[PDB]
């Protein structure tokens, strides 16, 4: 329930399959991480509420709450939570995905697959999107994927 | 079964390592949520 960034774990032994953001009582992650499966948190269960394969996003306990967006000029920070590693902030200037439906911020950062769902932050600390859906150019580039509030 | 563990606060860090380029790419997004390059 508590605000913050979280590992998404699965069970012979445990593995980290992704990362997500708890904000305003709603857990936010990428569809490809959980496929909408229910999530255990302590003794409680988090049930899915909304999901969309094309956006590659899912929310639990309520509607998607994150709505800040990259300003197109400023450096941002990936709050990476790699498997087995302490949460760490990686600052970068996003590039741009140019699409027929408009431009999308993108970060040219390559972390392990279990980092998918890590939040990208603006200077005010607001989550402007999640990391882990992207393209290859041998170098991976992630869209800054933000939902709609 | 899937479960979550808290890993930290959502905060900007002033002492953050700085890296990575800022490429500009033409891309398309298909119905399955997959990005692909366009030329």
């Amino acid at each position: 329930t508590t605000d913050g960034v979280y590992r998404v774990m699965t069970r012979l032994g445990s593995t980290q399959v992704g990362v997500g953001v708890m904000q305003e009582g709603v857990f936010h992650t990428m569809w490809h991480v959980t496929k909408g499966a229910a999530l255990r948190s302590g003794e409680g269960r988090l049930d899915p509420y909304w999901g969309d394969v094309k956006q590659d996003l899912v929310s639990y306990c309520g509607p998607w709450k994150l709505d800040a967006a990259w300003d197109g000029l400023s450096e941002v920070q990936l709050l990476a939570v790699p498997p087995g590693e302490r949460a760490k902030n990686i600052q970068t200037l996003p590039g741009i995905f140019k699409t027929k439906d408009g431009d999308i911020g993108a970060v040219a950062l390559d972390y392990p697959a279990g980092t998918s769902g890590s939040p990208i932050l603006d200077k005010s600390g607001r989550v402007i999107g999640l990391y882990g859906n992207g393209v290859v150019i041998g170098s991976y580039v992630s869209a800054i994927t933000q939902g709609k509030r | 079964d899937m479960y979550i563990e808290r890993a930290g606060d959502i905060t900007w860090e002033k002492d953050a390592e700085v890296t990575g380029n800022s490429p500009r790419l033409d891309v398309a997004l298909d119905e399955s949520g997959d990005f692909s390059l366009v030329e």
